[PDB]
RNA sequence: GGUUGCGGCCAUAUCUACCAGAAAGCACCGUUUCCCGUCCGAUCAACUGUAGUUAAGCUGGUAAGAGCCUGACCGAGUAGUGUAGUGGGUGACCAUACGCGAAACUCAGGUGCUGCAAUCU
RNA sequence: CGGGGUCGAAAUGACCUUGACCUAUUCUCAAACUUUAAAUAUGUAAGAAGUCCUUGUUACUUAAUUGAACGUGGACAUUUGA
RNA sequence: GCUCAUGGAGAACAGAAAUCUCCAGUAGAACAAAAGGGUAAAAGCCCCCUUGAUUUUGAUUUUCAGUGUGAAUACAAACCA
RNA sequence: UUCCUCGUGGCCCAAUGGUCACGGCGUCUGGCUCGAACCAGAAGAUUCCAGGUUCAAGUCCUGGCGGGGAAGCCA
């Protein structure tokens, strides 16, 4: 009754595009970011896409074709275990280590991983990839958050912080990092380097066995299963930047069967339309039940 | 009727004619085909003017008006 | 089914408006400090009608916005002043209600001669699991039928709770 | 009073569409304009930069230059019994390939390719297009198609 | 083939009402010490992925469904129109010749396709 | 939940009258309304100043001998491009 | 960061219009003024920071004689937000 | 016909865009003394009509109506 929409109001709608209606995508900033110099011809911008999910952080370094944009590398939280990260995958920290795999993943597979290797003594320190002389100019990359907030103390800052550490060139002020004072407008190093190796995290786990023990053991379980104290959380990210260091180059899964095995059960379970012929049968039942004095 | 036009055409200028309607009324639809949609139930009487049923739309609605045609 | 499609307290709102700014307004925003233990929020004319007395951004009301178990407390408090008995008109249609009390004496502010007396116009607002889908910044979307809160719903809730009863229809 | 200014008479052809209103979707930005490109000229009317002049709207131009976010088009201008060269700084919303050129384009390098095909044996390719001809002779059956045989009809009224 | 991230074309993709949803994923969901933001940890931020749930969102299907899209010797070669005549007609206008050629209406069919990367019985 | 009468104490009460509003229909229209949309008029192109291959210059551009522009050298002639 | 006009359903004094809550809402509102175009996670409403309403001269479009003025466009070398 | 101006309580007249509107006369009530005059006090308005501009219109903008005024010349 009250709940309709008129044929001419149906008629006239102009539907946003599809990403705006599966509320995903701004335009207004997608064009701002993808939009290149029409002089630099057919020279890609290289968005660096953070994305966050539950359970998951999802960094890409993507450019943009007519057809549809397209990966060079891509980085997850869900395979840091190789490198010594099972809890807490999508933290400060877990933030800070897919952007850093991700940069020496791309530098690795570009060439630009001997030199560029970034910072390696992490300190807190506000500073940019800069440009060797006599050398390639890095490698450049703009972050692209989506509809999320710039906000002091947000982890896709963390990611843009471990890119700028691996060697990328993303071009960043220092006044969304935690440990910036507002008042004097300045950057703190200390928070940020115990932000970087989970010190907003172990102060937790500490300040929480010695108050409440039942909240410590609801969360911050696995920590307890796998024998994980406060103080053994730092030397873990530690040992996980150098594996990246190490190895990034992306071993993917098995995938233990092939896409057919998968698409089998999946196909076999999917609900298929009604043909043409079945839908002319579908009413003329109706018709002679609802209509033919049942 | 065919008189008060022809004395009607008095007032007016130029040259009006006269013309029998092959159509039921007021309708755009022929005597005959008219009168196979009546015995039928497509039709169905408003204040002054009348409603057809359509083979397009929903069948609840179409079933709620026009019944005399699916009882067959 | 019925797995957690249950109704709960998204908000009480507790609206006072005044027809003036200055003393009162600021007694009136004392009262809601000590009664929800949030700094209240005044609000601003739209437009000036010159019957009631009111100029465009004059500062006319003030309310306050509570979330949690506070919400259900003083939601008791005042459904103690309303004899758990309410109108059906103060059920809307989407499964939202409301009811004003005079004299918020009734309850906690006992008088504390320097604020004086008040009335309130409390609203309730309910709302089941996963209504932050309309909320959200990221994927906007709109509540299913099935999972939209209504009035023959929130009416046998709070029947079923606080063990009251409706009025005339 | 009279009145000729810049967007005088532009009412319907600087509108936008109809269901096609908002934003322009990327590809305009995306499309690469080298000098030499013919660009066709149609007006955005929601990107009020860069715009050119009611008299350049479906004018076909040759890229003279490449800037930033513009593009620079020369076009052919009729002033009196000559014509004069138009520079104008145009944005790409306002801007789009012209597809002729692409389909010239391929038929050169068809072209190429039969020649190159056809040089093997020499055989005289005739590459150039031709007219539509006169029809050739046939032969029409009336095996199930016999004639149907027609007449002018009779006057009614029809109302 | 399903799902996610990023997209291209931008309703064949929207809208209304129902139904169903292995696996995984998304999602809701739980908490407030820290960064952070609010009248309100509702939004935003951070922590956990632990306590639960496919109820919603999301995907798909259904509807002599509304809308949209496509096609047609459907209407209609109609209306309109370029050109021609010492054509008709008091005129208004109308026929004919050589050409171009609609829209509505009617009927029929369809109801997202696809790119890069990752992941899934 | 507009204005009237009747049963009426009134009632978030009823029977009727008239208006507005809603739904599906119906007749007729628009130089300064329009989803759609001609005919005639109008812009461009239909190659040697072209196409293709190879590799040279730059202080521009690029993550990058990557591109842009201008070039060397080589191939394709009278059906050389209606 | 948010979404408007308007309607509907509700809440003491409070009624047609005060303030609050929810649903619908392709723009039926606002964008200084005339009208017409254009605009919805904006070009509108609120908030934060600002002075690029700056310098140097050149080129282009409109009116057009391809003169001037006015207005506007896209660049260059600086300095800034 | 054109142009200018005005339209306000029963009458005459005024107003800063900023209280459902100043004054005077008339009317009504009471008093003084029978009536006037006089002393006290009250009531009375959709600011000609129809539209818009602003948070606000008596006033600010357009058209109509009615009252008044000026022009309507060379031949
Ligand atoms: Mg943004
Ligand atoms: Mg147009
Ligand atoms: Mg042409
Ligand atoms: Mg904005
Ligand atoms: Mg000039
Ligand atoms: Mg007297």
């Amino acid at each position: 009754q009250k709940d309709a929409k008129s044929s001419a109001y149906s008629s006239r709608f102009q539907t946003p595009f599809r990403r705006r209606r599966e509320g995903k995508t701004d335009y207004y900033q997608r064009k701002r970011l993808v939009t290149q110099h029409k002089a630099k011809y057919n020279t890609p911008k290289y968005r660096l896409v953070v994305r966050f999910t539950n359970k998951d952080i999802i960094c890409q370094i993507i450019s943009s074709t007519i057809t549809g944009d397209v990966v060079l590398a891509a980085a997850y939280s869900h395979e840091l275990p190789r490198y010594g990260i099972t809890h807490g995958l999508t933290n400060w920290a877990a933030a800070y280590a897919t952007g850093l795999l991700i940069a020496r993943r791309t530098l690795q597979k570009l060439g630009l991983d001997e030199t560029y290797k970034g910072v390696e003594e992490v300190e807190g320190e506000y500073e940019l990839t800069e440009a060797v002389e006599d050398g390639p100019r890095p490698f450049k990359v703009f972050l692209d958050i989506g509809l999320q907030r710039t906000t002091t103390g947000a982890r896709v800052f963390g990611a843009l912080k471990g890119a700028s550490d691996g060697g990328l060139y993303v071009p960043h002020s220092e006044n969304r990092f935690p440990g910036w004072d507002f008042e004097t407008e300045e950057i703190d190093p200390e928070l940020l380097r115990s932000y970087i190796f989970g010190g907003h995290v172990s102060q937790y786990m500490e300040e929480l066995a010695d108050d409440d023990e039942e909240r410590f053991s609801e969360l911050f379980k696995g920590y307890l299963a796998d024998d994980i104290d406060a103080d053994s959380l730092e030397d873990i990210y530690t040992s996980a930047h150098e594996a990246i260091r190490a190895d990034p180059a992306f071993k993917p899964t098995e995938k233990k069967f092939t896409k057919e095995q998968y698409a089998a059960e999946s196909k076999k379970y999917r609900q298929t339309k009604l043909s043409k012929e079945e839908r002319a049968a579908r009413v003329a039942a109706k018709i002679a039940a609802l209509a033919g004095q049942q | 009727v065919v008189e008060g036009l022809r004395r009607a055409r008095y007032k007016f200028p130029g040259q009006q004619k006269i013309i029998l309607s092959k159509k039921w009324g007021f309708t755009n639809l022929d005597r005959p085909e008219y009168l196979k949609k009546r015995e039928a139930g497509e039709v169905k009487d408003d204040g002054a003017f009348v409603k057809f049923l359509s083979k397009k739309g929903s069948l609840e609605n179409n079933i709620r008006e026009f019944p005399e045609y699916f009882a067959a | 089914q019925n797995p957690m499609r249950d109704l709960k307290i998204e908000k009480l709102v507790l609206n006072i408006s005044v027809g003036e700014s200055g003393d009162r307004l600021t007694r009136a925003s004392k009262v809601l400090e000590q009664l929800s233990g949030q700094t209240p929020v005044q609000s601003k004319a739209r437009y000036t009608v010159r019957t009631f007395g009111i100029r465009r951004n004059e500062k006319i009301a003030v309310h306050v916005t509570v979330r949690g178990p506070k919400a259900e407390e003083i939601l008791e408090r005042g459904l103690k002043v309303k004899e758990y008995q309410l109108r059906d008109r103060n059920f809307s249609a989407t499964g939202n209600f409301g009811f004003g009390i005079d004299e918020h004496i009734d309850l906690g502010i006992k008088y504390d001669p320097s604020i004086g007396i008040f009335g309130m116009d409390f609203y309730v607002v309910m709302n089941r699991p996963g209504a932050r889908v309309t909320r959200r910044k990221r994927c906007k979307g709109t509540v299913g039928n099935s999972h939209k809160t209504t009035k023959e719903d929130t009416v046998s809730w709070f029947k079923q709770k606080y063990d009251a009863d409706v009025l005339d229809k | 009073g009279k009145s000729h200014g810049y967007r005088s008479r532009t009412r319907y052809m600087f509108q936008r569409d109809f269901r096609k209103h908002g934003a322009v979707h990327l590809s305009t930005y995306l499309k690469v304009y080298k000098v030499g490109d013919i660009v066709d000229i149609k007006a955005n009317g929601s990107i009020q930069k860069g715009m050119p002049h009611k008299f350049y709207q479906g004018k076909t131009g040759v890229v003279y230059n490449v800037t930033k976010s513009s593009v620079g088009v020369i076009i052919n201008k009729m002033v009196g019994n000559r014509y004069l060269e138009k520079r104008l700084n145009l944005r790409v919303e306002h801007i789009k390939h012209s597809k002729c050129r692409q389909e010239f384009l391929e038929r050169v390098k068809a072209n190429a390719a039969k020649r190159a095909e056809a040089k093997a044996q020499g055989v005289a390719v005739q590459l150039k297009r031709q007219p539509a001809q006169p029809r050739e002779s046939r032969i029409v059956s009336t095996e199930g198609n016999v004639p149907q045989t027609l007449a002018p009809v009779p006057y009614e009224t029809f109302i």
